[PDB]
RNA sequence: GCAGUCAAGCGUUCAUAGCGACAUUGCUUUUUGAUUCUUCGAUGUCGGCUCUUCCUAUCAUACCGAAGCAGAAUUCGGUAA
RNA sequence: CUCUUAAGGUAGCCAAAUGGAUUAACGAGAUUCCCACUGUCCCUAUCUA
RNA sequence: UUCAUCUAGACAGCCGGACGGUGGCCAUGGAAGUCGGAAUCCGCUAAGGAGUGUGUAACAACUCACCGGCCGAAUGAACUA
């Protein structure tokens, strides 16, 4: 699971023809007379025939255990790639080449019996080429499923690894909005920023760290009224991100100016796609707030904006993409939002708990004496500075004498020097150790 | 080779193919039969041969019942084949044992038992973490 | 669908709202998952992968008879008989019947007739036979049989059988009839019996016959033996092949993995009478017991395993421990 | 027939043919290339071969897992009395 | 103060290291990067010795010690023995013992006041020890685990065991030992806790992979960085419920 | 990852200071070197390149000509457009065979001296109740793996083919022994099934079976191909 | 392979008497990667050690060209024994 | 058309202990495996006539 | 060998024009000659396609098809040996 990148390659029919009808003719042998013995004139055939049915046979195992199988893998992915690559046209493609996998073998099978009851150098040839024959007529009808399946390769080697399991946050709403940017200002992900309705057309990851945990931001093309027949295959990525995925939705809302789309739009588009809030634990935000300061809004358009808090829960904040110090509170918030779910949730296992408690817990002493056994620290390292590792002057760190006296596998280290004796100068000596039998250190004693 | 910290030099190799050890670690295995050699060369009638410190494939001829049917890797600690150290001196242990481990060179158990090589737990550091003796 | 053309905008087929979208995926989640579920406790192999060790290869001697060299003999016995004659076991019948030909025989040659014999019928005990003899009675004619030269049973009806079905082609100057089933079923017994003389060998090791052969009797009507098959069927053990008895027990590598099936397929009353027994438990114990009583000492002095459970597999295969199947109830 | 198996030869084929030499005393085929820009000095010796014996010394290899370690190893040790001059010769260099 | 580098390229730092109060021991193959990584952290206020045990790089498994005194096996030869009285001062004794089982950093779990054995060591190494060490031995195991010196990091200011240990387990050797106790993990999920960091009161270093969960928890029951007194683990309950 | 994002990468900051003028000289260089290697490609290499070179070539021609046409310039019903789709015989006088091929002679006994048998080297239908015979009575042998059972017919007119069972061996040329014997060299003349055809004769009956005539060797293939005879 | 369609040329001039390259359709079993439990008569000889040498129609090693070739790992080609 | 499957729950009625040929012993008959043992082999070296 | 262009200026190069209805209709988030589908017309001219390629999310920008300016005498295609 998890993006399937290492799909092998698919050439097209007229390439995979030449690939395989050259390996039989430079991986075997080419010279046979007529005068030979007659059970050889059937072998040499005989193995042009098989050698070939192999080849076919490999060039398409390699295409029906690559790719990943849309029925039976999670009722995410499966339906993102039923938007993306039509799910009845990737499944035709795979069983038309799946049909020739056992076509070929078929033929291959025959031709072999037939040749092994020939009499004659041209009979032979004859079978042998008519076998080829039909093995190519049947590889060149598949020149448009070997041509689709090989743009579905390409295009889903580069879809981004989503994790249906873990801990996301979706950002979702209208076109232009500011989720991309909420996006590239929390993560730290390449997403093209110019201002127009869809300069995305894909979902975008990106990963941050809070808490001493990981989480995922994803970030989707946007949604129109669009009564829910009309739809393209762009907001049905943003749909199924939405129905599928257990995590924490912050919907934008560009109460603003630059693209100041009619409110009583924004308001009924978030009440048509309420029912995927099932249990999102949805949070609006209030974004471009740097031009508007939406306490100067209409009366009516006040009730508008109330008109939303009348559902289960729905927390409401404000922030913007200039002022980028108030919207970590935002993200702060979604996060402990989703862990209060996350953690009553296993919690509610029941049997998790009773086996962490091992980890989770410490042991104390209850002290069983009376004896001070307190923490010893130096004062050398009391009075130690910081070594910063861009300071002009610092510490000299052994390895930058190393590196420039020097070099790795080069550099002697002088293993004396550093240590502590009653005179420096005798410290570059020799401890002879050994006389005429005698070990000198067993004799070496003060005193 | 992977797992190993390091470069190995060579020792006399004395445990072919088809040559039986036994096993020191507590896992639950009495004995192991020696099937492949991890890194080995390729030479016309050679039998792979394994010594000090390999990484070898086995089967269990005997022991515990879920630990059968299956080939394992292991590594070899004692040799019973005289080999010489670089101060310089001969030596041999008192028989051929190796000990069950996994593809990185961590142990499945968590106790050895009886002198280990010096040229194996300098090579493995979670051997020399699990060893109690050392030569 | 796809492609730099891509003349495909919206999806299929437009479902009908969001209130039943969100219902279909959200059982199809818990669907899926417990799918999953179910399938780690039923098998797993990714611990295996992880702590990097592997299964050990497959023994040669668990693929007999396969090896064309005998499905060219069957193909070769089925051409050349007018009627086929299929021979079960009567210890477990449903094992040893290899149905996987009737399909064949039934979709290319429906000329041929295909009766069934039960032989090994006096190992079973009597009310066994004949719930079998009704039970199998309801697709093929299935005569019942015990095949020795002195003492048998069922000689005649399947004399007094062939008798008919050579009148019924009485413009064919003979018929051939040829026996099948798997190894060591008693198809040469049969013809020794019918004939009342030893015309083919029979051993009880599995790869007796190896070759087709003809027989004649009455002058009209041929019998035809030859080498028994087991269909490659790509599943249903490793060790069914094993008690159903195809293998040679002296090539099977460790033959005491084996015994916990034989202390499941037999009764404790019936083993304990043919050791004759001390009480056990966990066959390795009962092994152990067995080799001390009866002698079968190593080097000093610890008992014999393989040695024994040899000839414990042996006498399980040979007809020396009663042990049968259960045939299905009456209804 | 195309020998089944691939297996290296038996033997060198540049230490051939394998007769016995032509004298004790083996010759020097070539000599260290030149520089006039040096002092003058003889390039060879001779000597008597004399038996072998051990060694053991304290290594300096940055690099190696026997850096600051000893090994013990063999040596051989030949014979070499000092050499007497007796004379000299001239050599012209001819297009063959 | 938890630190996170390597030897070579492996993660076991307590193998190739050995990290006591007042001085530091490391190993000899290949270059000064693993030494100038704790040059780095404690520049000249502690020795810093280079050294092998009977010529091999594994010197934390091997050697056994704390701020007063230093333990040798019986196979360390007389060049090193006299290497090691030069490099250190003259406050830590030193002793070669003579034990069979001679992998003392296996064998003996020590801090400044306390240490637990093996129990099978003998009778002459353990009056040793409390002779050089200056401690109380105790003979036990860890969950019924011999090798008490790697399944266990210890500390004056806690200690830690193999997440396998049980919590009776636990509350005993805390009432031994008088210091808290928790059950880790090491480098993304290992049991041998002690064979793969060294600590000590104010510092502790830990290999390349070991996560953000795990170096919150050496760092919180060692009290590495002011302050982490051993409570905050009441902050730290929901990440790890949610990372176990 | 994630997207199009060697795209992305282009449109941010574009491909290289040297690549336009690469591409347009190797461009140019491009007429030098397919003429430098039609000179040189021995071998095999020379073919396959002559023979694209020679359709290329040919494409280019209806290209061109379809171009410079397109500047100046049978009654179905309603439902039926819109979709798509002498009494001699077509072969007399085939070349002769004779019985010292597809006849090969196969000894017998420990010392092989004792012939007397005969196997067909030729395809044969061999009928529907078959039953080989006893191997001591047996003397043409006609093997399992050479018998057919339907051929590839087409029809004259109406531009269709089927695969249609075979029903009988009417009569095959240069003997009447073999079409005893049911063989099915070229010329011969079968008898199909030709149910899947549909056709029906005056007062209203129904035809199932026709002639028809091999029309090739299927020795030297597997396909048995028959032209029908209306 | 057999039965057709096309249409640059050839054929003494020639379409339509005739051939006819390159392209193209008919089908040999089932449009949703489901297991296909064919494994159906070699009438004459393969199969395997010990050891050299040669060919290239190249598996690996050296160097290059092209690919959605980000990195890692690959795929298709060129020189080369 | 004068016509054909009875049998029931781990050993059955009957018949002079037995229900046999799945036959003991013997073997310069043929064959498969196990323990022991080894220069058969990895991979060869040395000695005496 | 057979057909063409050409001092009312050829072939190769530079430079200028390359227009108006009009962002022609249907499509759809966006499709302005250039992702696609059906026509492919009208006006003004020396000439200028409801457009041969590069390019943009859509535009813009460059380009040839076709005209003209500079220069000044031969040039191109197919085919056979
Ligand atoms: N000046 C200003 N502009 C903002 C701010 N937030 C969003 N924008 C506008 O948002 C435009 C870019 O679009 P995004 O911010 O990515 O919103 P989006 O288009 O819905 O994002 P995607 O649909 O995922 O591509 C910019 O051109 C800005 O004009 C803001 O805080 N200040
Ligand atoms: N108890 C019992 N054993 C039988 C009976 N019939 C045969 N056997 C035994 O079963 C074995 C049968 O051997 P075969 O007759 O050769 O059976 P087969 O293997 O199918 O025959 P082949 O074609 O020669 O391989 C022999 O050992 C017989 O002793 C029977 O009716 N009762
Ligand atoms: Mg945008
Ligand atoms: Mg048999």
């Amino acid at each position: 699971q998890l993006s399937w990148k290492d799909i092998p390659t698919v050439a097209p029919a007229n390439d995979l023809l030449d690939i395989v009808l050259n390996r039989t003719q430079r991986k075997t042998p080419t010279v046979i007379r007529p005068g030979f013995k007659i059970t050889r004139i059937r072998a040499f055939y005989m193995r042009k025939v098989k050698y070939t049915g192999e080849g076919f046979v490999e060039k398409f195992e390699d295409i029906l255990k690559g790719f990943p199988n849309i029925n039976d893998v999670h009722p995410f992915h499966r339906d993102l790639m039923d938007t993306l690559y039509e799910k009845n046209h990737y499944k035709i493609s795979l069983a038309a080449i799946s049909r020739a996998k056992s076509l070929v073998e078929q033929v291959a099978r025959d031709y072999v019996r037939l040749l092994k009851f020939g009499q004659s150098l041209f009979q032979c040839k004859q079978l042998k080429r008519a076998a080829l024959g039909r093995m190519a007529t049947i590889v060149k009808k598949l020149r448009d499923p070997l041509a689709y399946l090989e743009q579905v390769r390409q295009h889903i080697g580069r879809l981004p690894s989503i994790d249906p399991n873990t801990r996301t946050l979706l950002i979702c709403g209208y076109p232009n909005v500011g989720k991309s940017s909420f996006l590239r200002c929390i993560t730290k992900s390449d997403v093209d920023v110019q201002p127009y309705a869809f300069t995305t057309k894909s979902l975008y990851v990106g990963h941050f760290d809070y808490k001493y945990l990981r989480f995922q931001a994803i970030d989707t093309p946007g949604i129109l009224d669009r009564p829910t027949e009309e739809m393209n295959n762009i907001e049905m990525q943003s749909i199924y991100a939405i129905a599928h995925l257990r995590s924490c939705v912050l919907y934008f809302m560009d109460l603003s100016e630059q693209c100041g789309f009619t409110i009583e739009a924004q308001v009924k588009l978030f009440h048509s796609i309420k029912p995927l809030f099932a249990n999102k634990s949805v949070m609006v935000v209030i974004n471009k707030t740097d031009i508007i300061r939406p306490e100067d809004l209409d009366e009516e358009r006040a009730q508008l904006l109330e008109s939303v808090k009348e559902v289960p829960g729905v927390e409401i904040m404000t922030s913007s993409c200039q002022l980028e110090e108030n919207v970590m509170e935002v993200r702060n918030k979604a996060c402990e939002k989703l862990l209060a779910s996350r953690i009553e949730n296993k919690l509610k296992s029941q049997s998790r708990i009773n086996n962490v408690l091992n980890k989770i817990h410490v042991a104390q002493p209850q002290a069983r004496d009376d004896v001070k056994r307190t923490p010893f620290i130096p004062e050398s390292v009391k009075n130690l500075k910081k070594y910063d590792p861009e300071d002009p002057n610092r510490r000299k760190l052994a390895r930058d004498i190393e590196a420039e006296n020097g070099g790795a596998g080069v550099f002697n280290v002088n293993l004396k020097d550093k240590y502590l004796l009653e005179d420096d100068e005798w410290k570059n000596d020799i401890m002879p150790e050994i006389l005429d039998g005698k070990n000198v250190y067993d004799f070496l004693d003060p005193e | 080779g992977n797992g190993a910290q390091g470069t190995k030099f060579r020792i006399s190799l004395g445990l072919p193919v088809g040559a039986i050890m036994n096993c020191a670690d507590n896992s639950g295995a009495r004995n192991l039969y020696i099937i492949a050699v991890k890194g080995s060369g390729s030479r016309l009638n050679r039998l792979p041969a394994a010594s000090l410190g390999d990484m070898v494939m086995a089967t269990v001829k005997k022991g515990k019942p879920e630990l059968r049917k299956k080939v394992m890797p292991a590594i070899v600690v004692r040799q019973a084949k005289s080999w010489r150290r670089r101060d310089g001196v001969f030596l041999y242990f008192e028989d051929n044992a190796g000990v069950i481990a996994n593809p990185k060179g961590e142990m499945k158990g968590s106790a050895i038992t009886g002198p280990v090589g010096k040229e194996c737990a300098d090579l493995w550091p979670r051997v020399a973490s699990n060893s109690g003796v050392v030569v | 669908a796809f492609g730099p053309k891509a003349q495909r905008k919206r999806p299929r087929l437009a479902a009908s709202n969001l209130e039943d979208l969100v219902k279909a995926t959200n059982e199809d989640i818990t669907k899926y998952e417990e799918k999953q579920v179910l399938d780690a406790t039923l098998g797993g192999n990714q611990e295996d992968k992880e702590n990097g060790w592997t299964s050990a290869a497959k023994e040669a001697i668990f693929s007999k008879g396969q090896s064309k060299r005998i499905w060219n003999e069957l193909y070769k016995v089925i051409d050349s008989s007018d009627v086929v004659i299929h021979v079960l076991d009567a210890r477990d019948p449903l094992g040893t019947r290899c149905k996987s030909v009737e399909e064949y025989m039934k979709k290319e040659t429906p000329h041929k007739h295909l009766i069934y014999v039960l032989n090994k019928c006096d190992l079973v005990p009597t009310w066994v036979a004949a719930a079998w003899v009704k039970h199998l009675s309801k697709e093929r004619p299935t005569l019942a049989f015990h095949a020795s030269i002195t003492n048998s049973f069922g000689k005649g009806s399947l004399i007094q059988l062939l008798r008919q079905f050579s009148q019924l082609h009485t413009d064919r100057k003979q018929i051939s009839v040829g026996f099948i089933g798997y190894p060591n079923t008693g198809k040469s017994s049969i013809i020794n019996t019918l004939r009342k003389k030893k015309v083919c060998q029979v051993a009880p090791i599995p790869g007796e016959t190896k070759v087709w052969q003809y027989i004649t009797l009455m002058k009209r009507i041929f019998l035809i033996d030859c080498p028994g098959i087991v269909p490659p069927s790509s599943k249903d053990s490793e060790e069914d092949i094993l008690f159903r008895g195809v293998v040679r027990v002296e090539h099977v590598t460790h033959p005491e993995q084996y015994i916990p099936g034989v202390l499941k397929r037999c009764q404790v009353k019936h083993l304990e009478r043919t050791y004759e027994i001390s009480g056990w438990k966990d066959a390795t114990e009962f092994i152990e017991i067995l080799a001390r009583k009866q002698g079968r000492l190593l080097k000093g002095g610890e008992p014999d395993e393989s040695g024994v459970s040899k000839q414990i597999l042996n006498d399980f295969n040979r007809g020396k421990i009663p042990w049968f199947v259960l045939p299905p109830e009456k209804e | 027939s195309h020998r089944k198996y691939e297996a290296p030869r038996h033997g060198h084929l540049g230490f051939l043919p394998r007769k016995r030499a032509a004298s004790i005393r083996a010759r020097v085929k070539a000599f260290p290339k030149d520089d006039r820009s040096k002092p003058v000095a003889l390039t060879s010796f001779l000597g008597y071969k004399a038996g072998m014996t051990t060694i053991v010394r304290d290594l300096d290899r940055p690099g190696s897992k026997f850096h600051k370690r000893e090994v013990v190893e063999a040596v051989t040790v030949v014979d070499t009395p000092p050499v007497v001059v007796v004379g000299v010769v001239g050599y012209v260099e001819t297009p063959r | 103060m938890a630190t996170r580098t390597q030897f070579e390229n492996s993660n076991e730092i307590g193998v190739f290291s050995k990290l006591t109060n007042t001085y530091c021991l490391v190993a000899v193959g290949g270059s000064e990067n693993f030494y100038s990584a704790f040059e780095a952290e404690l520049g000249d206020a502690i020795p810093i010795v280079h050294t092998t045990i009977a010529g091999t790089r594994i010197i934390g498994r091997m050697t056994a010690g704390n701020r007063r005194g230093l333990l040798v096996p019986t196979q360390t030869t007389d060049q090193e023995l006299q290497h090691l009285r030069n490099s250190l001062p003259d406050s830590v004794k030193i002793q070669r013992v003579e034990e069979r089982l001679s992998a003392l950093g296996n064998v003996i779990c020590c801090n400044d006041y306390v240490a637990l054995v093996h129990p099978d060591i003998d009778r002459e190494t353990e009056e040793l020890i409390s002779d050089v060490l200056g401690v109380e031995v105790f003979r036990q195991t860890i969950s019924g685990n011999i090798l008490v010196g790697s399944y266990c990091s210890l500390s004056n200011q806690g200690g830690l065991v193999h997440p396998q240990t049980s919590v009776q387990d636990q509350e005993e050797l805390s009432s031994l030992l008088q210091v808290p106790l928790v059950a880790g993990t090491v480098n993304r999920g290992s049991s041998v806790v002690g064979a793969g960091m060294v600590v000590n009161d104010y510092l502790a270093v830990t290999g390349l992979d070991t996560t953000a969960p795990e170096l919150s928890v050496i760092e919180s029951i060692f009290r590495l960085q002011d302050a982490q007194p051993e409570s905050i683990s009441g902050n730290l309950r929901d990440t790890l419920i949610e990372t176990y | 990852p994630q997207n199009d994002y060697i795209e992305r990468h282009i449109k941010q900051h574009g491909k290289r200071l040297d690549h336009e003028e690469r591409k347009r000289k190797r461009e140019a260089r491009e007429s030098h070197k397919i003429s430098e290697r039609a000179q040189k490609l021995t071998g095999w290499k020379g073919k396959q390149f002559a023979k694209k070179r020679y359709a290329e070539k040919v494409s280019m021609r209806k290209k061109i000509k379809a171009h410079e046409q397109s500047k100046v310039k049978d009654a179905l019903p309603t439902y039926l457009l819109d979709r798509e789709q002498k009494f001699s015989v077509p072969l007399p006088k085939v070349r002769g065979i004779s019985e010292e091929e597809m006849f090969k002679v196969i000894k017998t006994g420990k010392s092989r001296s004792k012939s007397w048998k005969r196997m067909i080297t030729k395809h044969t239908f061999v009928g529907e109740g078959f039953t080989r015979r006893p191997v001591k009575m047996e003397r043409i042998i006609r093997p399992s793996a050479l018998r057919q059972k339907k051929a590839n017919v087409t029809h004259p007119e109406l531009g269709v083919t089927v695969f249609l069972p075979i029903l009988a061996v009417k009569k095959n040329p240069q003997s009447p022994m073999y079409t005893q014997l049911g063989v099915l060299t070229k010329g011969t003349i079968i008898e199909v099934n030709v149910s899947e055809l549909g056709m029906v004769t005056a007062g209203g009956k129904v035809v199932w079976g026709k002639y028809a005539q091999v029309t090739n060797e299927p020795d030297r293939d597997g396909c048995v191909n028959a032209v029908l005879l209306v």
